[PDB]
């Protein structure tokens, strides 16, 4: 353990019939896919923002099919590679078919 | 009844440590003693006596019918402490005396008082003539500072006379107590600004 | 000999290689006993005097 | 409702498991009542009106008036400081030989105004 504890977790109404409305009002908006730019990094930095301090997604119109994200591993001035293969891997799950994020 | 009158003040604990939070509190730091002089000076104080060993404010009711004004009595009494400044029963006083002397010693004969009432401190008779008194630290045999029959004072009894003095108080008439009240109040407005 | 001294959580997950120095100059541990005494209570007292 | 009106045990008895003992609901109500009655008037620090006064002189000589006079005060006293009792009735029997007031009080807590319960109190020292 860490020195933060309670005997158990879990519970819930579950519903809270009003509170769920939002949740329903929300998830209808959600995507499992990643598209645009800032959709990615969010979902991206959901993973190891502990490493990439902030991930900055961008493209270039001159070259389609591709996506760029900016990463400080914050352990180093340059993002180390082993991440770059680890991430893009895990990333690769959601890639808009015409597009290869990079 | 007073301190609630003025606005409560915020207070910083700075100078205990360079950073401590600031706290609001009801104000003790208006003097009130000068506040109750100026207004007080208008009328008069009337000496007064106490029937027993009551509490100041418990006693403050019977005179004025209002328990809330104890302080009026208090400032006319202007004692140092409300706890030991007041009349006190024999039981406590002795115990109080018991307390204060206990480490030194119990039942300590405090002083010799002559017939005339003159307290004689630090005195003992060499016992050959109990009427001649050589004081003490002397080993006697020398310099009896007095001769005759004197009383000695028991620390219990000693406690009594102390609290005894507290009996009479100077007070202001229950008639004027009201008329007085407004004036001081008005002064506090001048004292607010 | 057994058991464990301590655990390096590694902060994230890597593959195939690892390199680590102790930023406290290769010594990870400096253990500190300084200045405490346990016993001291507080109690009433007679002031004498 | 015995859960309600949780009050400290007046004696501060040792309770098993070591916590402060307690007067339970309606067990406390008696205590507070039992507390308010005995107390001499004026003995509260800032409240002179508290307590039901007793004059041993008047306490010495009982008359249906003197009884009645006392009969009001308690009924009066309890009524002011104890809202937990809705319907309350006092009975005082002064006893001639030792000059002792014994007092019965039937009262009803708010929650069970139809229920009736009485207490037996006697007073002495004439």
């Amino acid at each position: 353990d860490d020195p933060d504890f309670v005997g158990a977790d879990g519970g819930g109404d579950p519903e809270d019939i009003e509170r769920i409305r939002e949740l329903g009002t929300i998830k209808r908006e959600t995507q499992q896919r990643c598209v645009t730019a800032t959709d990615y990094d969010t979902f991206v930095s959901e993973r190891f923002g502990s490493i990439i301090q902030a991930v900055q997604t961008f493209t270039d119109s001159t070259k389609p099919g591709y996506a760029f994200i900016a990463a400080k591993p914050k352990s180093g001035l340059y993002l180390t590679t082993v991440q770059r293969e680890d991430i893009k891997n895990y990333l690769k799950d959601y890639n808009l078919a015409p597009i290869t994020p990079s | 009844m007073l301190f609630t009158f003025f606005d409560p003040i915020e207070y910083a604990a700075k100078t205990v440590n360079k950073n401590a939070p600031t706290i609001p509190m009801t104000d003790i730091f208006r003097n009130y003693k000068d506040y109750f002089k100026r207004a007080l000076a208008g009328y008069r104080l009337r000496t007064y006596y106490i029937k027993g060993s009551p509490r100041p404010e418990e006693l403050a009711n019977a005179i004025y019918g209002n328990p809330q004004l104890y302080w009026v009595l208090l400032m006319c009494n202007d004692n140092y402490d409300p706890y030991y400044g007041w009349i006190t029963s024999q039981e406590a006083a002795y115990q109080a005396s018991i307390q204060k002397y206990k480490n030194v010693g119990g039942d300590q004969i405090v002083y010799h008082v002559n017939e005339n009432g003159e307290k004689f401190y630090n005195l003992i008779s060499y016992d050959d003539n109990p009427y001649v008194w050589y004081d003490k630290g002397d080993k006697a045999r020398k310099y009896p500072q007095y001769e005759g029959a004197l009383a000695a004072v028991d620390t219990y009894e000693a406690a009594v006379l102390e609290n005894e003095k507290l009996r009479q108080i100077k007070i202001i008439a229950k008639s004027d107590i009201n008329s007085f009240m407004n004036d001081l109040i008005r002064i506090m407005e001048k004292s607010y600004g | 000999s057994g058991e464990i001294i301590s655990y390096y959580d590694f902060n994230y997950r890597v593959r195939d290689t690892v390199e680590i120095i102790w930023k406290p100059t290769e010594v990870f541990l400096k253990a500190f006993l300084q200045n405490q005494e346990h016993e001291t209570p507080w109690s009433p007292e007679e002031e004498r005097g | 409702i015995n859960k309600l009106y949780s009050d400290i045990d007046p004696e501060m008895k040792m309770d098993w498991n070591k916590d402060v003992s307690r007067s339970l609901g309606l067990r406390s109500i008696k205590n507070s009542l039992l507390g308010i009655i005995t107390t001499r008037k004026g003995s509260r620090p800032f409240d002179p009106e508290f307590g039901c006064d007793l004059s041993d002189q008047l306490f010495e000589n009982m008359t249906p008036l003197t009884a009645d006079t006392v009969e009001r005060n308690i009924e009066s006293a309890v009524r002011n400081y104890e809202p937990r009792i809705d319907k309350l009735a006092v009975n005082v029997i002064p006893v001639y030989d030792d000059y002792t007031l014994i007092v019965e009080i039937r009262f009803s807590v708010i929650d069970n105004p139809d229920d009736i319960e009485q207490i037996k109190l006697q007073l002495a020292s004439s």
